[PDB]
């Protein structure tokens, strides 16, 4: 549930929801870090469940010496009331038989608080691609039938490409909870859009840097392309410690 | 987080030009007891510390015998140490039988390194996880050598390996300017003092957890333990 | 996890593939063996007797040599290889040493052959278990069991396959020094043990009997029916 | 999708997908036809080197095996070359052992047996070719086809390669049993012309015939004469 | 050893749903890694190979940079692609020619050498251990009963004989230019063939050449031995052309 | 700053970031599911004692499966996977027979120990799941050896292996002394096994043997065991 | 991971990604139960709901348990109030709770077993419950290997052992060691307890020891000494030399080791 | 599924999914039938290579002669069936050379089934997707009829069927087969009826069925393949008998 | 033994390979025989089980025997062998377990 940091929950009178999915390469989580760091959002509460492995750490978005000693947990909520935006960040992995209850609880909270729409950033496996997909754009989208017609018209104008269907059911290998979220949103009449990218595990910073621009082509929360994004201070040692001596 | 794909095999390079399995194997040396080796103008001494354990259930051997002028100390895995000792013994025996003469320590160490390099490049194998200190005497003076799981070897005046050997190395470096002009007794005392630095303050060296190996001008490699180390331990200071 | 390869240890010291190879054994037909004073008896349940089937080619009791016989439970195609190998090894050992082979010797050979196949990832174990019974040169009856992992034990009465728990529970209390006095009593005990888990009367029973200085004999359906009728009459009385 | 990468893996419905993909590779090659007449067999195909910078007497797609056997392919040339060499060696071995030219059926069986092996072991790849084989034995003609999986059939007339279903449909209604060799050649060239996608010339098609005198590859002059005739 | 990698374009022994070999196709893009282009033209009684020379560093010894090789006393070669792969294939070709001579008692022909190299290259595409080499070979020679020969083999194991061919980055433009020239005429003297090749390279690359930027090798009916031209001769040809 | 998954324990040739062989450690953990064995070396002999752990009354207890004779002067004991020790026992017997036939004298315990160790260090692609306790007497005197699934032998004076090894080792540490007698060694082994075992002590639940300089390898019979049990 | 020549294999993933009786029996075998040993019966209410609490000290790992036994539990009377039972692949090891007799509002925990990821929230529910009290201070102690630390230098050049700390928002005091650096994170049970305290507004602090020897060692145990001067344990330590003697006596007793290393 | 990638892995409940899939692959092939009588054995199959442009060579497409006393019929993958039949012929000739006497049918079947089983135990190999039916005569048991599976299992039957609609064919044979009082004519009539009710064709034709018969005459075994005239006569007799039976109601 | 030519005929491929390897090492260097041996092993590691007859196509292409006929190809056909052992025993013998 949402536990406010202060004493009263803020009024999220239908703003937006931007959430990641724990998928291959952590591309959604990296994109969420990029967005939160760039927009300078502020924490407003916690999403306490029993579905993710516990973890703690200091502030991953530190700019001065007074805000670098703030404890963080594996699920937090950030908000920007000026633009009417809400962000959720997941920093851990799911426990066995604990994904569907998490999706149900999250969608119940989304319905209860009252939000216009939900946007999910995800990714899929790159080696499960046929010949036609190998020579196309690696970006795909997906829309719930409850979505507003204006969004559909805008996306048609953008000249994007939709995820392919298979015998018909929607399959997103390596997508995590994306399919469950899409199915529950379809069955519960919630406006939801999904954006993903075909990736492989390794160094996946460029994938996130591409996904944020893909999203910005539609939302346009930043000056159009014709750096722009602020790298958080916690992207320091992504390969480990230093080199031992007497080896090279 | 981006290392998970490049640290499971020894034949895979990482995007940073590193091989992590070799470093992980090098990390296995620091799971054995500390050992100290040093040499003088006429003698070479090996000193080892036995693990705190009941002597009833185990009698571990940290100093081994290779030839009449070569002895080693080990720290790390035991199977690798046994394999390497067998290889060195066989090489020394073959050298004597073919051309009866002492086998040079430098050539022995070169052979050891050449043998050790191969599994770090072949697939289906793993690097050896043992570090050796080699003390020998041939027609060049006494020698002290160190071997690494990364198939590297060094020529040393005094070296210490094992768990928490930094203090021993510091002591050896601090007192390294007065080692050539010493006799056997003072050299062994210096080695014992250096080894004592890898223990907490209250404990002391007793005749239950120390082993000594000596080789020199006309003295073949001998190992002293149990009550044979009392003459060396009876002249030490407090701390 | 820790069960997708034959030679991977669990964090608590378990080889799970070799344990899965025994679930195949636990699904075969029930087999019962009883060691008597001067006789040894085997019995196997017959399952799914097809109308247009020939019973000669689906027998589950085999004779390894002149004084050793065996019954099995598990995969049917895997047992044939082991039976043929044991048959060849008996004659090879008879060439090597003039005296007839020993039940323990052949059991050890079978166990080693089974254990050889649990050592590499390139081959899979044998999903069978066997009851080896016979007579020694001096004349002492013996009974043994073999596992898919390669372990063997000596027993006085045992059962394998489905229903082994109930059959062993029955045997533990019904096996005394009085029930093994005579061959008829031993055969009746084996039939009673089989009848606990076998329905549809005594029409699904296959029996084998071996005596001292004689060869393996397979009882007739008429004899089985006579024994069943005697048991029923005694129970009714 | 999990069973689409391995060669030695059965699908839950009992299918082998890599052999289907090899057949798909075969179905994307250049067209080729073969017609069995009353007194001969004719093989035709479409060339790959459709340029003036090509040396004519360098590489050919219609090759002879023995004096009375020849073959054409549809698929990958490099895989075709090694199979041709192996077939020639097998025919020579048979002649050496039995002092008699090999029948067509025996050669087809041996070649199919060689092809089958590469579909049951790991670490290899199936051949991506399909062969048409013609011969003359005991005063009667023969025509065979061989799949990448190692299965062979006997045909009266067949087509394979790009756009072969319509070619077979054309052959079904344009074929007569009591047919001579010249009309068979005309029918083969017309079937090839059905889906040529261009303008045919005596320099971008290859024709070979087999009769009592033995297998023989036609010269460009004769091909030009036939093209002018039709 | 390692085992195959899942995917329709990540291993050499895996077909795609359309029956394509993407690992074989990716080896054709390694030929363009160097960035150079080669041209071979066959004349009435001669054959010419012309390539591009690029020495970026001034600390290099330019005498050690070359792409023209001598396989046999009568066979020349030019390689395009990866340098080490090209050198290894040259060594293998020399070994095969020596084996042929020892076994058969006379010198190997150009077409037979190309066929043997292609046969060796075909094996690498069907086994899950080796990998194809990222290079292509062009051979020239003189046949005692047929005349000049020009042959080329590919990383996939395919070889053919031509009257004029090209390889590298500008292969398509070179092919179109050569097609037009050959359609116009094909009977050339020794001086016209080398001028044709040089003009083709100059027109395609849009550059004016210096005698230190190209390499030329020729064979002739009168002098069958493979020869490499010098800077003075190259400059003389360039001056005559201009 | 994210939590991810990493595995280093599914291969026998893989080092963890701290330098450990988890497959070998798991193989060593696997010998905690076996029965308890005790071996004590004295000045005049070695005593080896094991428990049979008869699961069912129908099983024949007369079978001998835990103590094996290698030669006229060498014993053995086992715990864990009994099926894994057959090759080692066979190699030890073959080596000792060959050496005796060739040299015309009995080899020392250390030679056959090294010969056995040279075979276990070949990972069959997996470590063994058994632990051994070699005992015997030679010209040097009685001496005891211990082996682990790691494939290396060590010399010891009083060692206990099996599931309930910690309490047995603690008892052996708080009892025992250098100059003691074989009879009281046997007795103390009986008492320690009596406390270790869950059920009562009979003449068939256990089996023990002994080797002394006087006689050859000897295994106690039921009559001999009953007097010792009654002596308690 | 190929078992034969040419086997198709899949890369590992770092982000995860009738038969009901089998599932239910497995879930019941790995269930956390809180028991009263003196009566051999369970507890119907949460441990902290039954008794009032003012201070809570938790030690995870053998070194921290030895430290608390030597330096804290040596003096005074401590009464056991319950224990926890768990089963997993790495734990058959005990988890015992005490409280001071003179001051019944001071509790103490000695956890020396491993709690799996699917048993941590059950542990939290059984110990704390669903009625938090904000007038309570919690201290957590644990140890980690030095190779887990992330630094631009090499882990072999770091002088170990050393202390690091993490605090919640309501902890107004100051730690006795530098706070943990940014790219470093902590997971498992201490992370769960700290997360609970942070979410429910309870003061807490976690102390981390990064050591090169992860077994029972005297230097690792003595690395915890600076915490003795803090307000949490200021009034609970009486005799230090007696604690040192007890520590030496406890250290001169350890389980038998294997022949892997030498 | 994580337990169906190769033949050398057991499921937690003790199953071999690759072998099960190989056995499932047989259901796509044509129908094959076999009946045992008092004075002969029968084999009837269904032709699948039917096309206007296909040629007719050899004597049969699904029935093979192994030696002077045995014959077989296959259903599955033709490329594997060819290898299996060649190996069977080699084994029979080897036994004949060894003992100067023809090989027994059960011995031949066991010899082939050992080979078929060996491919489901060693990794890196794909099991054969073929099922076979065997008929023959020997001096020990007389006329016989056997069956085989891709897993290496065999058994002796009096009437059986493999391939498409195998369950329905087996049910009909079980319902309408008499034991001990069958002759070749009645066996042929039963085979025609079963094939007509099994094949999904409104009208049966003689160009999509092949029948072989084994019998003993004057101390010799005779194996022959029936002619289209005889097949047409049998089909006509069956049709007229069915019309008579329908009319007499 | 029985005939001077028996041992020579039994070991011919080995001697030819040794001669070619020695000449290649003396002329070019250590790398060429290494590469040739690795290719030979790689192409030879895939084939049928030992109780069935293989073809050895890639190995013959690599060795160069794809255009030559010898007495080993026309005398005593190994495909039609008159004796053969049990499958499992042959496979175990090839693995060195026996």
């Amino acid at each position: 549930m949402f536990v406010p940091c202060g004493e009263s929950a803020p009024d999220l009178a239908g703003f937006t929801l931007l959430m990641p999915a724990v998928s291959v390469g952590n591309v959604g989580q990296l994109a969420m870090d990029l967005i939160i760091s760039t927009l300078n959002m502020s924490k407003i509460g916690y999403f306490y469940t029993d579905c993710l492995v516990p973890m703690v750490g200091n502030n991953p978005y530190a700019t001065t010496e007074g805000n670098s000693t703030e404890l963080s947990i594996n699920a937090e909520v950030y908000s920007l009331p000026s633009r009417k935006l809400v962000a959720l960040q997941l920093r851990s992995i799911f426990i066995k038989y604990k994904s569907k209850p998490f999706c149900e609880k999250l969608l119940s909270w989304v319905k209860s608080s009252g939000c216009a729409r939900v946007i999910v950033l995800s990714s899929s496996h790159s080696y499960q691609r046929n010949d036609l997909q190998l020579r196309s754009t690696p970006f795909r989208y997906l829309l719930t039938p409850s979505m507003q017609k204006s969004v559909q018209n805008k996306i048609k104008s953008l000249n994007w490409e939709e995820m392919e269907k298979s015998r018909f059911c929607i399959r997103i290998p390596g997508g995590g909870i994306t399919k469950t979220l899409y199915d529950e949103s379809c069955s519960k009449e919630i406006q939801m859009a999904v954006l993903l990218k075909f990736v492989s595990e390794g160094d996946n910073i460029p994938d996130a840097l591409g996904l944020v621009e893909y999203l910005n082509e539609w939302l346009q929360i930043l000056k159009p392309l014709s750096s722009r994004w602020k790298i958080p201070s916690s992207w320091r040692l992504l390969f480990g410690s230093g080199l031992p001596p007497a080896l090279f | 987080m981006f290392r998970n794909q490049y640290d499971n095999d020894v034949t895979v390079w990482s995007p940073q030009g590193r091989i992590h399995q070799i470093e992980y194997a090098m990390e296995a040396v620091k799971q054995g007891s500390a050992t100290v080796g040093l040499k003088s103008k006429t003698h070479a001494v090996l000193v080892a510390l036995k693990r705190a354990q009941s002597e009833l259930a185990a009698h571990q051997k940290k100093i081994l015998h290779v030839d009449n002028h070569i002895g080693i100390s080990i720290a790390g895995l035991t199977a690798d140490a046994r394999l390497l000792c067998n290889f060195m013994r066989q090489e020394c025996l073959d050298s004597r039988f073919v051309f009866d003469r002492p086998l040079p320590v430098s050539r022995l160490v070169s052979l050891i390194g050449s043998k050790t390099q191969i599994p770090t490049q072949r697939y289906g194998r793993r690097p050896y996880g043992v570090g050796l200190l080699i003390a020998g005497y041939d027609d060049m003076g006494p020698h002290i050598f160190q071997t690494c799981p990364s198939a590297n070897y060094f020529d040393c005046r005094a070296m210490s390996i094992g768990a928490r050997s930094q203090s021993a190395r510091t002591y050896l470096e601090r007192h390294m300017s007065e080692f050539m002009e010493c006799n056997l007794n003072e050299l062994v005392k210096h080695g014992l003092r250096a080894l004592r630095e890898t223990l907490p303050a209250e404990q002391d060296l007793t005749t239950k957890n120390v082993s000594i190996g000596i080789v020199g001008k006309d003295l073949e490699f001998t190992i002293y333990d149990d009550d044979d180390v009392s003459p060396f331990l009876e002249g030490l200071e407090e701390r | 996890s820790y069960d997708r390869a034959i030679t991977v240890f669990s964090p608590d010291g378990h080889l799970f593939q070799v344990e899965y190879a025994q679930e195949a054994v636990k699904k075969g037909s029930t087999a019962v063996g009883v060691r008597g004073r001067d006789i040894v008896v085997l019995g196997v349940e017959k399952k799914s007797v097809a109308k247009l089937q020939d019973e000669r080619t689906v027998r589950k009791i085999c004779a390894l040599d002149d004084n050793v016989c065996m019954a099995f439970a598990g995969l049917t195609a895997d047992a044939r290889i082991v039976i043929n190998r044991a048959r060849v090894e008996c004659q090879s050992h008879r060439l090597t040493v003039e005296d007839p082979v020993t039940v323990e010797y052949i059991t050890r050979y079978i166990a080693s052959l089974k254990q050889r196949y649990t050592q590499s990832n390139g081959r899979r174990p044998f999903g069978i278990s066997a009851l080896i019974v016979g007579f020694d040169f001096d004349g002492t009856p013996r009974l043994y069991q073999t596992d898919p992992s390669g372990t063997y034990h000596a027993w006085k009465a045992n059962a394998i396959g489905r229903g082994a728990k109930s059959v062993r529970e029955f045997l533990e209390k019904n096996y005394t020094d009085e029930a093994i006095e005579t061959d008829d009593l031993t055969i009746k005990l084996v039939i009673k043990a089989l009848l606990e888990v076998v329905q549809s009367g005594g029409k699904n029973i296959e029996l084998a009997v071996m005596r001292r200085d004689q060869s393996l004999k397979i009882l007739n359906p008429e004899e089985i029916e006579k024994y069943v009728a005697e048991i029923e009459k005694e129970k009714e009385e | 999708r999990g069973y689409s990468f391995s060669l030695t893996t059965f699908s839950p419905s009992g299918k082998l997908v890599q052999i289907e993909y090899a057949l798909a590779a075969v179905a994307g090659g250049a067209p080729s036809v073969g017609i069995k007449a009353a007194n001969g067999v004719v093989l035709a195909t479409e060339k790959k080197q459709k340029s003036i910078l090509y040396d004519e007497r360098s590489v050919h797609k219609v090759e002879p095996i023995t004096k009375h056997i020849g073959l054409v392919y549809s698929g990958m040339g490099p895989d075709y070359r090694v199979l041709v060499h192996r077939a020639r060696k097998l025919a020579q071995q048979y002649y050496l052992v039995y002092q008699e030219p090999i029948p067509t059926a025996q050669l087809v069986q041996r070649v199919a047996s060689v092809m089958q092996e590469y579909t049951q072991s790991g670490g290899v790849r199936p051949f991506g070719v399909s062969l048409l084989i013609c011969g003359w034995n005991e005063g009667r003609p023969y025509l065979f086809q061989s799949d990448p999986s190692g299965a062979y059939f006997a045909w009266k007339a067949t087509a394979m390669g790009k756009n072969y279903v319509n070619g077979k449909t054309f052959l079904e209604k344009r074929y007569n049993e009591d047919l001579e060799l010249e009309d068979a050649i005309h029918t083969a060239i017309l079937t090839l012309k059905e889906s040529f996608e261009g303008q045919m010339t005596e320099d971008n098609i290859e024709v070979g015939i087999c009769n009592e005198a033995g297998f023989r590859r036609l010269t460009p002059t004769e091909v030009k004469d036939y093209l002018a005739a039709i | 050893s390692r085992g195959s990698s899942a995917g329709f374009d990540r291993h050499i022994t895996i077909f795609s749903p359309e029956g394509r070999l993407y690992q074989v196709e990716y080896a054709f893009k390694a030929i363009n890694q160097g960035g150079l282009t080669s041209v071979a033209v066959r004349g009435k009684d001669c054959a010419v190979i012309v390539t591009q020379k690029k020495v970026p560093d001034k600390l290099l010894d330019s005498s050690t940079v070359t792409h023209l090789f001598k396989i046999t006393e009568n066979i020349g070669c030019v390689m395009t692609g990866m340098t080490a792969d090209s050198r290894s294939q040259v060594q293998r070709a020399r070994y095969e020619a020596a084996n042929w001579k020892y076994k058969y008692g006379y010198e190997i022909p150009v077409d037979m050498l190309c066929k043997r190299i292609a046969d060796i290259s075909q094996v690498y595409t069907q086994n899950a251990e080796m990998r194809p080499l990222g290079c292509c070979m062009i051979l020239i020679g003189i046949d005692e009963e047929q005349g000049p020969q020009v042959y080329k083999c590919d990383p996939a194991g395919y070889y053919c004989g031509f009257k004029a061919t090209a390889a590298g980055v500008k292969q398509t433009e070179s092919t179109s230019f050569l097609e037009k020239k050959v359609k116009k005429k094909f009977d050339w003297t020794f001086e016209q063939t080398v001028e044709t090749a040089i003009t083709c390279l100059s027109t395609v690359l849009s550059i004016d050449f210096k005698p230190s930027e190209i390499e030329v090798g020729v064979v002739t009916v009168e002098n069958p031995k493979f020869r490499i031209l010098t800077e003075a001769e190259i400059d003389a040809h360039l001056v005559a052309l201009a | 700053m994210f939590l991810t998954r990493s595995e280093y324990d599914r291969g026998v040739n893989t080092f963890s970031p701290e330098g450990r062989l988890f497959q070998v450690e798991y193989a060593i953990e696997a010998i905690k599911l076996g029965s308890t064995a005790i071996g004590i070396q004295t000045s005049e002999g070695v005593c080896l004692a094991v428990e049979k752990r008869i699961t069912s009354p129908l099983m024949e207890p007369s079978s001998i499966e835990k103590i094996v004779e290698i030669d006229a002067h060498i014993g053995c004991a086992m715990s864990g996977l009994i099926a894994d020790a057959k090759t080692l026992i066979d190699k030890a017997r073959v080596e000792t027979q060959n050496h005796w036939f060739t040299y015309n004298e009995t080899m020392t315990v250390e030679s056959v120990t090294q010969a056995v160790s040279n075979l276990a260090l070949q990972f069959m692609s997996r470590p063994f799941g058994v632990a051994l306790l070699f005992g015997g007497v030679d010209e040097k005197g009685p001496q005891l050896f211990h082996m682990d699934p790691s494939g290396t032998f060590v010399q010891c004076d009083a060692r206990a292996i099996g599931s309930a090894s910690e309490g047995a080792q603690s008892s052996l540490q708080e009892v025992y002394h250098k100059s003691m007698t074989l009879k009281e060694a046997i007795k103390s082994s009986l008492i320690i096994l009596k406390q270790v075992m869950e059920e009562k002590l009979n003449a068939t639940n256990i089996e023990l043997a002994t080797v002394q300089p006087g006689q050859n390898f000897h295994m106690f019979t039921k009559e001999e065991l009953e007097e010792v049990i009654k002596d308690i | 991971a190929a078992t034969f020549f040419g086997e198709v294999v899949k890369a590992p993933c770092r982000a995860g990604t009738e038969d009901r009786e089998v599932r239910l029996q497995l879930a019941r075998k790995r269930e956390v139960r809180l028991l009263r040993r003196q009566t051999k019966t369970s507890l119907e209410v949460s441990l902290l709901e039954k008794y009032p609490c003012s201070k809570f000290i938790i030690a995870i790992g053998n070194n921290a348990v030895a430290f608390l036994s030597s330096f804290v539990m040596n003096s005074g009377v401590w009464e056991e109030v319950g224990c926890a039972k768990l089963w997993n692949e790495w734990c058959r090891a005990f988890c015992v709770f005490y409280h001071l007799k003179s001051n019944p509002s001071v509790f103490l925990c000695q956890c020396s077993c491993y709690v799996a990821e699917d048993q941590q929230y059950q542990w939290l529910e059984k110990v704390f419950g669903s009625c938090p009290r904000k007038n309570m201070q919690i201290t957590i102690l644990t140890c980690r290997h030095v190779t887990d630390y992330k630094t631009s230098e090499s882990t072999g050049s770091l002088p170990s052992p050393f202390l690091r700390a993490l605090k919640t928002q309501n902890f107004k005091d100051s730690a006795c060691c530098p706070l943990l650096e940014q790219p470093n994170i902590v997971h498992d049970l201490p992370a769960a307890v700290l997360s609970y305290c942070q979410v429910w507004k309870i003061p807490a602090i976690l102390y981390l020891c990064y050591t090169d020897v992860m077994k029972l060692d005297l230097i690792t145990v003595e690395a915890f000494k600076p915490i003795l001067s803090t307000r949490s344990l200021k009034g609970l330590v009486k005799n230090i030399p007696q604690s040192t003697e007890i520590l030496k006596k406890l250290m001169t007793t350890n389980e038998i080791q294997s022949n892997i290393y030498t | 599924r994580r337990y169906d990638s190769r033949t050398t892995i057991f499921s937690p409940e003790g199953r071999l999914y690759q072998v099960e899939y190989a056995m499932e692959a047989i259901g796509h092939a044509g129908t094959c039938l076999g009946i045992l009588a008092n004075d002969g054995v029968l084999l009837a199959a269904e032709r699948r290579n039917i096309h206007k442009l296909l040629d007719e060579v050899f004597f049969s497409e699904k029935i093979y002669k192994l030696n002077e006393d045995m014959a077989c019929s296959v259903a599955g993958i033709t490329s594997d069936a060819n290898v299996l039949t060649n190996e069977l012929r080699l084994i029979a000739q080897r036994y004949l050379l060894q003992y100067q006497e023809p090989i027994p049918c059960e011995q031949l079947v066991t010899a082939l089934c050992d080979i078929k089983q060996a491919y489901t135990q060693f990794g890196g190999k794909r099991p054969f997707g073929v099922s076979l039916l065997y008929i023959g005569w020997d001096k020990h048991y007389g006329f016989q009829l056997y069956q085989s599976d891709p897993s290496g299992n065999y058994g002796g039957w009096k009437a059986t069927c493999i391939g498409n609609n195998s369950a329905a064919a087996v049910s009909m044979l079980k319902q309408d087969y008499k034991e001990g009082e069958m002759t070749l004519k009645s066996a042929l009539a039963l085979a025609i009826k079963v094939l007509n009710k099994t094949m999904d064709v409104s009208k049966l034709s003689a160009e999509k069925v092949e029948i072989a018969t084994l019998t003993r005459e004057n101390g010799k075994t005779v194996i022959r393949v029936l002619k289209q005239k005889e097949v047409e006569q049998l089909i006509k007799k069956h049709e007229e008998e069915e019309a008579k039976a329908e009319r007499e109601k | 033994p029985s005939h001077p030519l028996e041992l020579s005929e039994k070991n011919f491929q080995l001697n030819q390979d040794k001669m070619n390897f020695s000449t290649l090492r003396n002329i070019q260097g250590l790398f060429a025989p290494l590469k040739l041996q690795m290719e030979f092993k790689a192409v030879q590691q895939v084939q049928r089980l030992p109780f069935l007859s293989s073809s050895n196509l890639s190995l013959d292409v690599l060795r160069g025997n794809d255009e030559t006929i010898g007495f080993e190809d026309i005398l005593n056909d190994p495909s039609q062998s008159e004796v053969m052992g049990e499958p499992h025993l042959m496979v175990e013998y090839k693995l060195g377990l026996l």
